[PDB]
């Protein structure tokens, strides 16, 4: 159709458990295609298709550069990850629940993604459909759980205690 | 108000 | 292949352009240019990277130009010079934006002066050694003085029968200035060249003391009586006693 | 920020010391560099994390104790000279290298034999100038600067094959005799008798 | 305890639009964003701001590189181009929706490649101006994709609301209606 260029890449910081284990992986794009890695777990360029090859050969063969990566783990990923210690990590917003004629569920406006849903007396193991997690994209989650059959209890990082219906 | 840290692009070449 | 920095240094009037030349490693498109001063505090001017300009300061975005044309020397310019640009000039290069390692050039000491009338070459003398020194030690010195020259922008070698020696020599650690109460004083350079007394005495050896003054270039306009006091060589000689 | 010490350092041949770099923040890997007399930096190390050794030379990096150090063991006159670290931020949004306030590292020459004497020369194109040269004297020794006289500064020479360095200074404008006055001169100094 | 976490730098050039972007994000959220026409540095919730800084600057210099290697790539291709991917869109509210009660309407534009796309509000039939949010074009695990745009509504049972998306995949402005 309409010819277009991209030159695209991502810089991944992966924390695994906070600072405990970090692996710094670096992705190259061109188009569509992704053709060159740097994970910190092999210290090295890989292509990941031939368009890639050229430029892990250049790389490669720059030892100081392949030096300086491997320390990003510590210069970049370490050192940001205690910055957003202090507030993206730690970042609580409680949800809010609303139930209306299935049965609906409404959980919405929480932070983090981590949330428990289920629903007399036993939690109906069945007849279940859900919207999944939903990302509004403004740092906020809603979802809806649905129940099939003609009380739901909410868990959350931010709650002590569980909410109900 | 802690500064970030980032990667500079590598040069291809 | 080194990096490649001229002139060596640089004398300019307020008002002139001083210009700069730097050829990189082959091989590397990233080029940085600092300034460092007396006290050795260093402030970094312009960053590039091939052809392209990627991060300057205030100051040179308004008063400098600078290029690195692709297989061609870099370049740095003050377009109206201030005494405030006096400075050692370095260029560096590195193989990749992502990645610290810088090699500098030798530099360009630039000094700006409110204009050049004073600026004059250095007379050169060499002075034989003295007898006792070869009675008492066996061994013969020969010193070497420059005088009378502005600024204290100068290299100076000794030549033996036509090749450079660096061996038995020693210079000054710099220029001392003739009157230190004169804003400009003229400046006095001594070295020492110390050989066997035998080689001394054999009359078939050469020894030369050579001094690369920097001056003004045919660039600089010159509208006084005396001489052009340029970039030029003044050297002095002297044989063997037997 | 990049805090270097010692701000100074005189080193007798053949002894060792170390310099320091202090980061307030996080660096993306160190440069250590010499400024040499004639002032061209030589690049001594570049390090991203651990030691590194290069002839009498080691350093070590730490980015997250956020130092660098530099050892110079056994020096030697060639050594003389300014050191600087130099360091780029992990934040710093210019890609340029900061540097530490530099050491002034003097080594001194060893004499081991002192012959402490002021000879005088005669220009070789005529019989009309003079200087007077004060020379192989040792390192205790150092060299003053009334106004129709000069006298340069102390400066140390090496016959690299013959094995022999030799210290000297020259006065010229008057008599070598009191050209380098007793202010300091050792006691046997030989004045020769022209 | 356990803090699996994920931080992004995501940076393009696109030709031959001539478009540059340099953000970070965290677990898929966006932290922030460089203007790099304006060099400065877009918090993208306020409170940020006061925990964190970042030297816009940098980002200006790696998009520079990145257009610089762009360059470098093409020329290793011999100039081949690559299909479009078209955008998924979706519309949803943010919140449920109750009628007389103010609320932000998402259209979810998602998979899609390049990163360049026209996105109009359409309240009852006609373009809207006014209430309307962009969000820079955001990463995903592969190497599409995703954006999101929000309108502030008022729920009624009379306005009915459109997005209208064109991207060069489609072959022509997909629409995705909603009515309360
Ligand atoms: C075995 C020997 O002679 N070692 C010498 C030592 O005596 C002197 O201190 C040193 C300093 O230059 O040179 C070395
Ligand atoms: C799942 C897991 O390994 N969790 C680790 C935990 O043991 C530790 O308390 C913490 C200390 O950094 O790192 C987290
Ligand atoms: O051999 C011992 C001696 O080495 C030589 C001297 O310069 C001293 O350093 C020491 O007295
Ligand atoms: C090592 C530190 O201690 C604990 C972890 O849960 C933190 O997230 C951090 O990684
Ligand atoms: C470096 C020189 O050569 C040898 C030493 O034993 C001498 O004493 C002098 O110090």
């Amino acid at each position: 159709s309409r010819p277009w260029f991209l030159e695209y890449c991502k810089s991944e910081c992966h924390f695994y458990n906070g600072t405990q284990r970090v692996r710094l992986l670096v992705r190259y794009f061109y188009n569509l295609e992704e053709n060159l890695r740097f994970d910190s777990d092999v210290g090295e360029f890989r292509a990941v298709t031939e368009l890639g090859r050229p430029d892990a050969e250049n790389w490669n063969s720059q030892p100081e550069f392949l030096e300086q990566k491997r320390a990003e783990v510590d210069t970049v990923c370490r050192h940001n990850y205690e910055i957003f210690d202090n507030f993206l990590v730690p970042r609580r917003v409680e949800p809010t629940v609303t139930v209306y004629p299935l049965l609906v569920c409404s959980v919405s406006d929480f932070y983090p993604g981590n949330i428990e849903v289920r629903w007399n007396g036993k939690e109906e193991k069945t007849g279940i459909v859900s919207t999944g997690l939903v990302r509004n994209g403004d740092w906020t989650f809603q979802t809806l759980v649905m129940l099939e059959t003609v009380t739901c209890q909410v868990e959350h990082p931010s709650l002590t205690d569980p909410v109900t219906v | 108000a802690d500064l970030i840290a980032y990667l500079k692009q590598a040069t291809k070449g | 292949m080194k990096v490649i920095q001229t002139p060596r240094y640089l004398v300019k009037g307020q008002g002139q352009k001083a210009k700069m030349r730097c050829i990189p490693e082959k091989g590397h498109p990233v080029v940085f240019w600092y300034q460092q001063n007396k006290n050795n505090e260093f402030k970094f001017l312009i960053n590039f990277q091939n052809q392209e300009v990627l991060q300057q300061i205030d100051m040179t975005e308004k008063r400098f130009s600078a290029e690195c044309p692709s297989n061609s020397p870099c370049s740095l310019e003050i377009q109206s010079s201030e005494a405030g640009d006096s400075a050692l000039y370095l260029c560096a290069s590195s193989l990749n934006w992502s990645q610290d390692t810088q090699y500098f050039g030798p530099g360009t000491r630039l000094l700006v002066l409110e204009d050049l009338k004073n600026v004059f070459p250095p007379e050169v003398a060499v002075f034989e050694p003295s007898e006792a020194e070869i009675s008492h030690t066996q061994k013969a010195t020969l010193v070497c003085l420059a005088t009378g020259f502005y600024p204290d922008h100068v290299e100076l070698s000794w030549w033996v029968n036509g090749k450079e020696v660096h061996s038995g020599v020693c210079t000054d650690p710099q220029p001392l200035k003739e009157q230190p109460a004169l804003n400009d004083s003229r400046y006095a350079l001594s070295s020492r060249l110390r050989v066997s007394a035998t080689f001394w005495q054999n009359p078939r050896n050469h020894f030369r003391c050579q001094v690369q003054f920097y001056g003004l270039s045919e660039n600089d306009e010159w509208t006084q009586d005396r001489a052009k006091p340029v970039t030029q060589i003044v050297s002095a000689e002297a044989w063997g006693r037997a | 920020q990049v805090e270097q010490s010692p701000s100074a350092l005189s080193l007798h041949e053949g002894t060792g010391s170390a310099l320091r770099c202090n980061f307030t923040t996080t660096m993306r890997a160190v440069q250590w560099f010499q400024q040499n007399s004639r002032g061209s930096l030589i690049n001594l190390f570049y390090l991203a994390s651990g030691t590194k050794e290069n002839g009498r030379l080691k350093s070590t990096f730490n980015s997250k104790e956020s130092y660098s150090t530099l050892h110079i063991r056994d020096a030697q006159l060639e050594d003389s000279g300014t050191y600087f670290c130099a360091a780029l931020r992990a934040t710093g949004g210019n890609n340029k290298l900061t540097f530490g306030q530099g050491t002034v590292l003097s080594v001194i020459p060893d004499i081991q034999n002192p012959d402490p004497a002021v000879y005088q020369l005669r220009d070789s194109k005529s019989s009309d100038k003079s200087v007077c040269l004060f020379t192989d004297f040792d390192s205790q020794t150092n060299v003053s600067q009334d106004s129709d006289v000069y006298i340069t500064d102390k400066c140390v020479l090496d016959m690299r094959s013959m094995d022999f360095k030799s210290n000297s200074a020259v006065a010229w404008s008057f008599a070598c005799a009191n050209a380098f006055n007793n202010s300091i001169i050792p006691e046997d100094t030989f004045f020769p008798s022209p | 305890i356990k803090e699996e976490h994920t931080i992004i730098q995501a940076e393009f050039y696109l030709l031959p639009d001539k478009r540059g972007e340099f953000m970070f994000d965290f677990d898929g959220d966006e932290i922030f964003h460089v203007d790099i026409e304006k060099s400065e540095t877009i918090w993208r919730l306020e409170e940020f701001a006061k925990f964190a800084s970042f030297e816009a600057q940098g980002a200006l210099a790696n998009i520079a590189v990145d257009k610089a290697n762009l360059d470098v790539m093409k020329e290793r291709s011999n100039n081949t181009p690559d299909a479009n991917v078209a955008p998924e869109v979706t519309v949803l509210s943010r919140s449920p929706v109750n009628l007389g009660e103010p609320n932000i309407l998402i259209c979810f534009i998602d998979k899609f490649s390049p990163p360049v796309v026209n996105v109009t509000w359409l309240r009852n039939g006609r373009p809207v101006t006014e209430g309307v949010s962009e969000t820079v074009f955001l990463p995903r695990d592969d190497h599409l994709f995703r954006k999101f745009h929000y309108l502030t509504f008022l729920p009624s049972t009379d306005d009915f609301y459109d997005c209208e998306v064109d991207h060069w995949g489609l072959e022509e402005p997909l629409r995705k209606h909603w009515e309360f």
